[PDB]
């Protein structure tokens, strides 16, 4: 019987591989922006 | 296509699948809990309106300023929802700027924000977020009323929007 | 090498209870287990040693014949537990302690008792006097009855 | 072959721990968003868990049928479900240590007979309750 | 009053099962104290009667 595993959206490449990938890159390009400029903040200290 | 591709385009499929199925699942509770906490809700909003709806307070003419407050969430995936309520409170936005009233609009919702940001952006008065990731409670509302109220913006007439 | 009785690791063990010493008594508990473990991996002595074999096995000469009459002449010693007595007089006297506080807490639960049997025998009819009432109930000095 | 090449203990376990397994990898889907999910599925998710916990073993270190039996019974029976499911192995090697050193005849008796009978079952209650005190 | 009395009978009955635990529970702790000093001592000797025959068996 053909089954499946964990992992096997981005595999595919397909559209929801690239909608994750760009989604995941989207929120933590802000999550970094929010870090540097808390470490900015606290390296002016 | 070759075997390799038909295999991975059917388990990212799968994988797809399941997952839509288990968030149908915790829909289902989450809409279940909602389902029972309306009635106390329902019961609160008609007594609420009991008074407007004994006495024939209607606006008597045009008013200058118009707050229209649009209920939504931050979440996707609800279909036609935040689509039904953005048309909503754009129809309504363009009726009453047909009459030269100042209109102003208030989005707890995110979504709502997002939509209407596009073209609406300018008339957005105080925008809020994490609506619908918990059930909604009457602390939340009271925030939102304190600072529509310290916004600043004394609408002489008022609506609200909600599906 | 005869194992050293010992009474079972009960719940009195943790009874201990010793001041920021539950760890302490954690750790013995561990070390008993560690030490049962220890026991059980291996026998009471160590193998004997085939001395005809390993000499029909030994091509050298000399360098076998001596080691084996070293090996008999082998006597490892023993260690000593000159701490297991003195934490047997700490436990004495620790005991001792116990025994004193017992004794005080009897005298004060007979005494107790006796306060109990008094209260109880000299309820008598709810008729009594006001005064008599302050055996189990007084009122206070001047400034007292603030309502 | 199925359950005819088990112990009367081991398949005493094995059936109420295969069946909860069963139950668990059935609501598997959900544990990703579990926290906002029935009660009834919830306590499946924590068993299954707890149970796959439990499976985990380390290499070259086989146990004897007696200590797999104890284990399994402390776990099918819910002695785990209040404690924290990254302490399972934890607490799985300290109750098999202890059981070897101060219970080993229970461990015996259950090998010998190859069940556990009704009072091993209530002295694995009263060793495991005991233990589970004792743990924190 | 009666309330206060029957307060006070039970009060002194509860104090006198503590002071029953409390006797009881010192020497019950040190006396398994002092079996688990015995039950340190154990393992000392083992360890060299252990290690000098293995030692000697690989000399040979």
């Amino acid at each position: 019987g053909v089954r499946s595993g964990a992992g096997a959206v981005r595999d595919a490449g397909g559209a929801f591989g690239k909608k994750e990938q760009a989604d995941e890159e989207r929120y933590f390009r802000a999550r970094a922006r929010e870090q540097l400029a808390a470490l900015k903040k606290h390296h002016e200290n | 296509a070759t075997l390799k591709d038909i295999t991975r385009r059917l388990k990212s499929i799968k994988n797809i699948q399941k997952i839509t199925k288990s968030m149908k699942m915790v829909a289902a509770a989450k809409y279940a809990r909602a389902e029972r906490d309306l009635k106390p809700a329902r019961v609160y909003g008609i007594g609420s309106l009991a008074l407007y709806e004994k006495a024939d307070i209607k606006v008597p003419e045009d008013k200058k300023k118009h707050l229209i407050i649009g209920v939504s969430s931050d979440r996707g995936l609800c279909g036609a929802i935040h689509s039904s309520v953005a048309k909503q409170i754009k129809s309504e936005v363009a009726n009453l700027t047909a009459a030269g009233k100042e209109v102003k609009i208030v989005g707890v919702g995110d979504k709502i924000r997002g939509i209407l940001h596009r073209t609406h952006s300018d008339q957005f008065l105080v925008t809020f977020k994490e609506v619908g990731r918990k059930p909604p409670t009457f602390g939340d509302a009271s925030v939102i009323a304190l600072e529509l109220l310290n916004s600043g913006y004394e609408f002489d007439e008022g609506s609200i929007i909600f599906n | 090498r005869k194992l050293a009785l010992k009474a079972i690791d009960w719940v009195a063990f943790g009874e201990i209870i010793p001041r920021n010493q539950k760890a302490i008594a954690n750790s013995l508990k561990s070390w008993n287990e560690t030490l049962s473990t220890r026991l059980a991996a291996l026998p009471e002595k160590p193998p004997a040693i085939d001395w005809a074999y390993y000499k029909a096995t030994v091509a050298k000469a000399g360098l076998v014949d001596d080691f084996e009459k070293k090996f008999n002449a082998l006597k490892v010693p023993v260690p000593e537990d000159k701490y297991t007595a003195l934490v047997d007089a700490e436990e004495q006297e620790d005991v001792k302690r116990c025994a004193e506080f017992l004794s005080l807490s009897k005298a004060r639960i007979e005494a107790y008792e006796k306060e109990l049997e008094k209260m109880k025998n000299i309820i008598p009819f709810d008729q009594m006097t006001i005064e008599d009432l302050n055996e189990v109930f007084p009122e206070t000095k001047l400034d007292k009855k603030k309502y | 072959v199925g359950s005819a090449a088990q112990t009367r203990a081991m398949k005493q376990v094995a059936g109420t721990m295969k069946l909860e397994l069963a139950q668990y990898r059935e609501v598997a889907a959900f544990a990703q968003f579990g926290s906002d999910l029935d009660a009834a599925t919830q306590q499946l998710l924590s068993r299954g868990v707890r149970l796959t916990e439990l499976l985990k073993q380390g290499q070259y270190a086989p146990m004897a049928i007696e200590e797999q039996v104890a284990v399994i019974y402390a776990g099918v029976r819910g002695y785990l479900d209040k404690l924290e499911p990254s302490k399972i192995t934890k607490f799985e090697n300290a109750f098999l240590s202890h059981v070897i050193s101060q219970h080993q005849a229970l461990l015996g008796k259950i090998r010998a007979d190859g069940k556990i009978s009704e009072e091993t079952d209530a002295k694995l209650k009263e060793i495991v309750t005991n233990f589970l005190a004792g743990f924190e | 009053v009666k309330q206060a009395s029957i307060k006070q009978i039970q009060d002194a009955i509860d104090l006198e099962k503590s002071q029953q635990a409390l006797v009881q529970k010192r020497h019950y702790l040190f006396d398994v104290q002092r079996n688990n000093i015995a039950m340190a001592l154990e393992v000392t000797y083992r360890e060299r009667l252990h290690r000098v025959y293995k030692e000697i068996k690989n000399r040979l």
